[PDB]
């Protein structure tokens, strides 16, 4: 029941703002330190604000990287920890996590959230255009191979891709995104499965969930 | 700031092996008072948040396999994983939870060495749905190979090749330690519809023969 869920993330232009939130349940929030940690793209975890238990006045602490622009607060009635981010610059593009800084013997982070992606870019949103990946029954040797090409989109942020199929035999490979010609990305996601699990005139839905927005879906014929 | 030094920063073992990453700090994490180090270790599998491994320099968090152990105190700490397994593939951070700002160390990726596997290849023609818009993207999927070093060549029709090609490697599979890559040639419907025998062919250390899925069509 100790759960942390953060939301509020996607594109923002240099100079904009975001209010990131971390929904905390399963415990008495009102008296555990909450911490914000970011992870830039090919880099270590870096720590940024910190809140404190209604125990010694919800004092805060910021890393130099952010002292002055970021502001931490909590809605104690609602059990939400906020991170107000002012004046973003590209440098701030990272996955942001909230964590519980537990203290018993020692201090440690016992529970982390899943993350939320914040891309600070001048560019702008282009939702992918999902194209089906199937082969003329002159190419399928069984198992069948199907996919979705998730194409020409911005930002990269985070892409969760799922199939309307699972079990024993059935693999999914989601390839990381690649920057094309435009300053935009493409990814693919393939699903391989028992040929009797993807006969004909059937189809399996591939679902993309990108950063912050609604699911987008396609049905690919076997 | 109290800096955390982690080394090596990459580890490549065969699994069933025994490993030790280290992590020193520039300042003591030990109280003069309760005598306990404020050092934690986190494991980060590819695309997941970090998860508590050891706290204190040595307490193994409930649910973690007894393969994982850590020692040390003051400034030099270590983490030994006693019998490396394919799931173990992650980055392992050590952190100062002593005082602010809390700092992390570079990380140490653990990769698993395995016996050479050879790629299965696939060629998927451009989609109608997509043609009907400018582009035509031929995607080539190479699956379940090791080592990862693999060059892929796109000889559009005659013999050709180019900078109209995107390539992407998957992470190590946490089941077999095999990689995957997709290679995508995206040209123009016009351009596309010019030639018509489209091939993909990889050159893997496993076999000698360049491996080559191909397809011809485009009139259709």
């Amino acid at each position: 029941e100790v759960k942390l869920v953060e939301s509020g993330g996607g594109l923002v232009q240099p100079g904009g703002s975001l209010r990131l939130s971390c929904a905390t349940s399963g415990f008495t929030f009102s008296d555990f330190y909450m911490e914000w940690v970011r992870q830039p793209p090919g880099k270590r975890l870096e720590w940024i604000a910190a809140s404190r238990n209604k125990g010694n006045k919800y004092t805060t602490e910021y890393s130099a990287s952010v002292k002055g622009r970021f502001i931490v607060s909590r809605d104690t009635s609602q059990s939400i920890l906020y991170l107000q981010m002012n004046a973003l610059r590209a440098e701030d593009t990272a996955i942001y996590y909230c964590a519980r800084n537990y203290y018993g013997s020692t201090w440690y982070f016992d529970v982390w959230g899943a993350g939320t992606t914040v891309t600070v870019s001048s560019e702008s949103a282009r939702n992918p255009t999902i194209y089906p990946l199937t082969l003329p029954p002159a190419l399928s040797s069984d198992p069948v191979i199907i996919g979705c090409l998730i194409h020409d989109y911005f930002p990269s942020g985070t892409m969760n891709v799922t199939w309307g199929k699972s079990g024993k035999d059935i693999t999914t490979v989601n390839f990381p995104p690649a920057l094309a010609s435009g300053g935009r990305y493409t990814m693919s996601n393939q699903l391989t499965l028992p040929a009797v699990e993807c006969p004909e005139g059937e189809s399996v839905k591939c679902s993309v969930q990108h950063d912050s927005n609604p699911v987008q879906e396609l049905d690919v014929n076997c | 700031d109290i800096v955390m030094t982690q080394s090596p920063s990459s580890l490549s073992v065969s699994a069933g092996e025994r490993v030790t990453m280290s992590c020193k700090s520039s300042q003591s994490l030990l109280n003069s008072g309760n005598q306990k180090n404020f050092l934690a270790w986190y494991q980060q599998k590819p695309g997941q948040p970090p998860k508590l491994l050891i706290y204190g320099a040595s307490t193994r968090e409930s649910g973690v396999p007894d393969r994982f152990t850590g020692s040390g105190s003051g400034t030099d700490f270590t983490l030994t994983i006693s019998s490396v397994q394919a799931e173990d593939l992650a980055v392992y951070y050590c952190q100062n939870d002593h005082s602010y700002p809390l700092t992390f160390g570079a990380g140490t990726k653990l990769e698993i060495k395995r016996a050479d596997a050879a790629p299965t290849v696939s060629i998927f023609p451009p989609s109608s749905e997509q043609l009907t818009s400018g582009g035509a993207s031929v995607v080539c999927f190479l699956n379940n190979f090791y080592p990862k070093d693999i060059n892929v060549k796109w000889k559009i029709d005659g013999s050709e090749r180019q900078n109209g090609v995107l390539n992407s490697w998957t992470d190590q599979d946490s089941k077999d330690s095999t990689y995957s890559m997709s290679s995508t040639l995206t040209l123009t419907k016009d351009e596309y519809e010019r030639h018509n025998s489209y091939t993909c062919e990889a050159t893997h250390k496993t076999s000698t023969s360049p491996i080559v899925k191909s397809f011809n069509r485009n009139e259709c």
